RNA sequence: AACGCAGCUAGCUGCGAGAAUUAAUGUGAAUUGCAGGACACAUUGAUCAUCGACACUU
RNA sequence: UUGAAAAGAACUUUGAAGAGAGAGUUCAAGAGGGCGUUCAAACGAGAACUUUGAAUCGGGUUCAGAUCCCCGAAUCUUGGAAAGCGUCGCGGUUCCGGCGGCGUAAGGGCUGGGUCGGUCGGGCUGGGGCGCGAAGCGGGGCUGGGCGCGCGCCGCGGCUGGACGAGGCGGCGACUCUGGACGCGAGCCGGGCCCUUCCCGUGGAUCGCCCCAGCUGCGGCGGGCGUCGCGCGGCGCCUCGCCUCGGCCGGCGCCUAGCAGCCGACUU
């Protein structure tokens, strides 16, 4: 499990050919985006909830998006 | 049907392999129908299929070896099963031609002095 | 007596060549006579018993004139079963009594192609036995 | 105690209400046969008409149990009983001159009628049936009248059993070894005071003796074979099960628990078929465990030798204080079968001959009772 | 009737021993037809099979006494049964004093109350068992400093 | 100055080695493969704890021959039934057979493959 | 020597993944503890004997 | 080593049984299968002894295997709370064997050893901006009125099945009641939708806060004097009572036989 600090290199790590699914978990304080790939489950931890609804909308098609809340 | 052995002996290999590997299907099905209780109408057939699968394979092999005898007839060397196997020490025995060779001295003494058929009176 | 050095007059060997003899030779041990009229249609004296041919007992408890046909030949125990020769088991069911084929005479012969050989093979051999008397 | 006997009017009215709906659908389905009608379609048609007219009657009252007691069973020449096929099973397109045995039952309020009949496909009205078919069918029909008239109160199972033996072997045929003709009660399709025929020694040493009593409702089944009378299953899949109530076992497999709970939600201790579940795979792999742990008793389809003809007649009968009484009878014309062999035992001839002139009315037996003291 | 099976599976799904597994003696028949784990778990939420609480080993007999041996009530001359080297090791006391005295003597070096030419003198004074405890080393420094600050006068 | 040896030990030279080219084959025909697909798998299992596997774990279990490894089991289940095998496991059971836990692919379902076979 | 093979089988017996036997030749209606299924008995043959063909795991 | 042949003991009867008593087969059964710790309850027939109760890793799973099977990760935080565990509650009794709530005397050590002004963390105020009950907007729906709707409660009508009384010196026809199921009389009463209306969501103003702008001080307490009130309270000065909000820098200020507070052990 790697932890991605910035948002810009999360979209390219999610729009790779081998990235299988995205699972979004909304905690109390923050929202964790989790993308499953061949080797790693990458995690993006972000707290600003106005950006979390932006980032769900800005996701590539054909990529599974099952929320966990 | 009646899987007769002399019936099968005129055929080619493909239909002897066709009729084999579907007979190997029903034997596999009866073994499925033997582990689920079954019924003697099905389970008295297991021997009927097995001794028929044994019958098709012998008609294959007897015809296969028959073609190998026909091919290595006039050869100096045959493979080590296409040559006869009476017993071991009867293969170390001399062949018929060399089993009675007489030297040139020997067949002069048999030519000049043959055994005569005499008869002694009294 | 017996002037053959290669067959035995031994008791325990004649019994062993009988009580575990193979079952095709065991067929002809279980032979049987004919009637006095069916030795005249054919020219045979005795003949091996068959699954289905009419027969009658001549010795034993079931002695009678009832022409009842053979319904089983059972070579493992040297015995045959007759149709109307049965016996009431005490249960209520009814079992057969088995009798030895030397004790029954055949008054009707199940005739087909394999019988017509062995009934003509035994027939030709009994005229050859009558030309050694001339 | 709570469960009522036949000592009420509505009880016998429900027995009539089951028997005549079974007779109506049975006559319509026998007439609706031809050379070619799919057996699966026949079983669907039978359970469809039973469901149709069960939905027609008594629908004001929301809690009354009524419907398919015993599902439709359509057997064959060689076959014996209980042949209800499936969707994935192999079906027989029917054909000229085939022994068809039709069996079905209807329950009202836990009161059960069962009826079976045996006949020939498409013998024409000018043409007549001969041979060993006619031999075994007239054999089983005289066994049917021997059951219909040799059962009276005070008897045992032994008399009718060992008269069936003489009837069928005067026809030179044989009753199949080990059947049970059943005691019927309230929600109980099989009690214990029954009828055996042709028993083996353990199953008759353990067959507990009993006496025909009064206020009693029995179903009689006759399956006479034109051969040896020793039937056994051939690997054909049993599709009819019933629920045995006293058994308690908690199933480990989720599939079998779902199956056994749906059985509780659809029919409590009633016989049924696997077609009703319409996703039969889950039902098959549940019913394996259910049949293994004695929770469903099966109705195993049996056959006999190739070339056989086994004839079946099943009817219920009711014990009044007048005696036994016929409530159902399969539609049979005994004149069409030409059998050279028949019953030759002269006492049994007169015994079966006596009741042939008796089946005229059901009131002439009581009408002459006032005339007994007249001379 | 015989519940050796149902006692064993219950202790597994409760993660306890069989000592702490209570079966209901009135509803024996509902417990007795339980051949699986899920059917045991069914009878635990339904309150027939109960995990008993642990038996009481309280510390109240031995904690009051700790509060009295914190004050010295049970020590005495005749409640001790080891040597004074086995009760409190005499190495550990020396290995404690030299922690205490060298650290306070190191406190005065970077706080500039003593120079090095007294610290290295007094370090060997501590080593040789001259100074009994901390309130003896400390005013020995105060008298030692004052006369040395008087040799500057 | 040509026959020179700077090595103080006479190591044996390397002579040419021909390969075999015999006058006649030793045995008559190549033998027929006796451990084919129909002899790998003997029968499937139908026990009640084998039925915790078909629905609840998506797998068949067969009794296969002891001389069969997991590639020969995988090639056989695919060949007989035209299906897709995920992974296979084995254990030689104390009766002396070899019980294989072949797991089918998640696209396939073992409830319907056991339907075509017939243990259902 | 070891291990395997019977519908119901552990021992003895027989046999080798063609596994209580296949083919061929005689013979000519059974084997049998229970069953089942072949078997016009010449549109070819159950059974047993023979044994020359074929096969024969470690 | 039964007997010629299994004809190897049907049936009845006592017993939970092994075992017997009649009966039957046989020339023969003097031939019957090696034969010429305590107490109580439960199940059981039977209780001192039975059972129940009282004295390469993580997670799950079986009647029996799991670092091997499934799920998931791999070769303070991501994994991580979506899992476990502790409680609390609903549904349900072989689908039910499912789901939600809340929680997780002596012996030592730590800080500061200080006065005041400039700077900063700041604390505070003005201009502008942000969140909102409520007027209002989009509207969802247990409200207030109407309509199809319960294939209803109660009673009525007709049809059909069943049953019964009666009778002939083996012969058949007539009479009456009720059950099913329908229709009728809305006489009766229960479940949903349409309009303001009950009810939340969004944008602007007060009110609460923040950005920008102004200074290194701002917010708050107690006693005497004055003292007024529409449950809430309040005010101005002095203070030998006050916290001087604190850090860095700088005239500015030195405990010095060493304090002040805080914590903490077991020993003699």
């Amino acid at each position: 499990p790697r932890k991605i600090e910035e948002i810009k290199d999360f979209l390219l790590t999610a729009r790779r050919k081998d990235a299988k699914s995205v699972k979004i978990k909304k905690n109390k304080d923050n929202v964790k985006f989790k993308v499953r790939c061949s080797r790693y489950l990458y995690t993006l931890v972000i707290t600003d909830k106005e950006k979390a609804e932006k980032l769900k909308q800005s996701l590539p098609p054909g990529l599974a998006v099952k929320e966990l809340k | 049907a009646k899987i007769k052995a002399r019936d099968l002996r005129g055929k080619k290999k493909e239909e002897l392999l066709k009729q084999l590997d579907d007979l190997k299907v029903e034997l596999s099905q009866l073994r499925v129908a033997k582990v689920t209780g079954g019924a003697a109408s099905k389970l008295s057939k297991i021997r009927v299929v097995r001794k028929s699968i044994a019958r098709v394979l012998t008609v294959i092999n007897q015809t296969q070896k028959e073609n190998l005898r026909k091919f290595y007839k006039g050869k100096k060397y045959k493979p080590l099963d296409l040559r006869p196997k009476k017993t071991r020490a009867m293969r170390r025995r001399l062949n018929k031609h060399e089993e009675n060779l007489k030297t040139k001295k020997q067949q002069r003494k048999e030519r000049l002095y043959p055994l005569r058929k005499y008869a002694v009176k009294a | 007596m017996k002037f053959n050095p290669f067959v035995t007059s031994d008791r325990s060997k004649n019994r062993k060549r009988h009580f575990n003899a193979p079952s095709h030779i065991r067929r002809k041990i279980m032979s049987s006579p004919l009637s006095k009229e069916l030795r005249q249609k054919y020219n045979v004296r005795s003949m091996p018993i068959r699954k289905d041919d009419e027969v009658q007992v001549v010795r034993g408890h079931y002695k009678g004139q009832q022409i009842g046909k053979v319904v089983q030949v059972y070579r493992k125990k040297y015995v045959i079963y007759i149709e109307r020769v049965q016996r009431e088991k005490a249960n209520g069911t009814t079992v057969h009594v088995g009798i030895h084929p030397s004790k029954v005479v055949i008054t009707r012969l199940k005739l087909d192609k394999d019988r017509k050989k062995i009934l003509e093979r035994k027939a030709k051999s009994r005229q050859v036995g009558k030309e050694k008397g001339k | 105690q709570q469960e009522q006997t036949i000592a009420e009017d509505l009880v016998v009215t429900k027995y009539k209400m089951g028997g005549d709906i079974a007779n109506r659908v049975l006559r319509s389905l026998v007439e609706a046969s031809s050379s070619g009608v799919s057996v699966l379609s026949l079983c669907e048609k039978g359970d469809a008409m039973i469901m149709e007219e069960t939905g027609k009657i008594f629908k004001k009252e929301k809690e009354m149990k009524k419907g398919i007691a015993f599902p439709t069973s359509i057997s064959v020449n060689n076959c014996v009983c209980h042949f209800s096929p499936l969707k994935s099973d192999q079906d027989y397109i029917l054909k000229e001159g085939d022994l068809v045995k039709i069996d079905l039952g209807v329950h009202v309020d836990g009161f059960i009628a069962n009826v079976a009949h045996t006949f020939v496909v498409d013998v024409a009205q000018g043409t007549q049936v001969t041979g060993r078919k006619a031999d075994v069918i007239k054999a089983a029909h005289l066994c049917a009248e021997a059951a219909l008239r040799l059962v009276k109160p005070g008897n045992q199972n032994t008399q009718v059993t060992e008269a069936w033996n003489k009837v069928a072997h005067s026809f030179n045929c044989t009753p199949i070894e080990g059947m049970l003709s059943h005691q019927l009660k309230q929600h109980v399709i099989d009690g214990e005071k029954t009828i055996i025929q042709n028993p083996t020694d353990q199953q008759k040493k353990d067959h507990e003796k009993a006496e025909f009593e009064v206020h009693e409702v029995y179903a009689v089944d006759v399956l006479v074979s034109s051969g040896e009378g020793k039937a056994k299953d051939a690997g054909q899949r049993t599709t009819i099960y019933k629920r045995d109530p006293s058994k308690q076992y908690g199933l480990k497999m989720k599939t079998s628990r779902a199956f056994f709970s749906e059985v509780e939600r659809r029919f409590d201790a009633m016989p049924f078929t696997l077609r009703a579940f319409e996703d039969e795979k889950k039902a098959r792999m549940g019913v394996v465990e259910c049949a293994k742990h004695e929770l469903l008793q099966p109705f195993n389809v049996l056959y006999e030798k190739e070339g056989e003809f086994v004839a079946q007649f099943k009817f219920t009968v009711l014990l009044m204080p007048n005696g036994p009484m016929r409530i159902t009878s399969g539609p049979f014309e005994p004149d069409l079968y030409k059998s050279e062999m028949e019953v030759q035992d002269a006492e049994l001839k007169a015994l079966l001959q006596s009741s042939a002139s008796r089946k005229t009315q059901k009131k002439k037996k009581k009408k002459a009772s006032k005339t007994a003291e007249n001379a | 009737s015989m519940l050796r099976l149902q006692k064993r599976l219950a202790s597994s799904v409760l993660r306890c021993g069989k000592k702490k597994v209570w079966l209901d003696p009135n509803e024996t028949n509902e417990i007795a037809n339980a051949n699986s784990r899920q059917q045991i778990r069914k009878l635990i939420k339904d309150g027939l099979i109960i995990r008993k609480p642990v038996t009481v080993h309280s510390r109240a007999r031995c904690r009051k006494n700790t509060l009295a041996r914190r004050k010295g009530r049970h020590m005495g001359i005749g409640k001790r049964k080891g040597t004074a080297n086995a009760r409190m090791p005499e190495k550990v006391t020396w290995m404690r004093r030299m922690r205490i005295l060298r650290r306070l003597l190191r406190r005065y070096r970077e706080s500039k109350k003593i120079d090095r030419h007294m610290y290295h003198s007094l370090y060997l004074k501590v080593k040789g068992n001259v100074f009994k405890n901390k309130r003896i080393l400390m005013e020995h420094i105060h008298k030692l400093k004052a006369d040395k600050a008087r040799k500057k006068l | 100055k040509k026959k020179i040896r700077t090595s103080p030990t006479f190591r044996r030279p390397k002579t040419l080695r021909l390969r075999r080219q015999p006058k006649y084959p030793r045995k008559s025909a190549p033998r027929r493969n006796k451990l084919d697909h129909y002899a790998i798998i003997k029968f499937p299992l139908t026990t009640e704890s084998a039925m915790k596997k078909i629905e609840d774990n998506n797998t068949l279990v067969f009794i296969v021959d002891v001389k069969a490894n997991k590639h020969q089991i995988k090639q056989a289940v695919k060949k007989l039934y035209d299906i897709d095998v995920a992974k296979v496991n084995t254990l030689i059971r104390p009766d002396g057979e070899k019980k294989a836990y072949v797991r089918l692919a998640p696209d396939y379902d073992a409830l319907d493959v056991a339907n075509k076979i017939g243990i259902i």
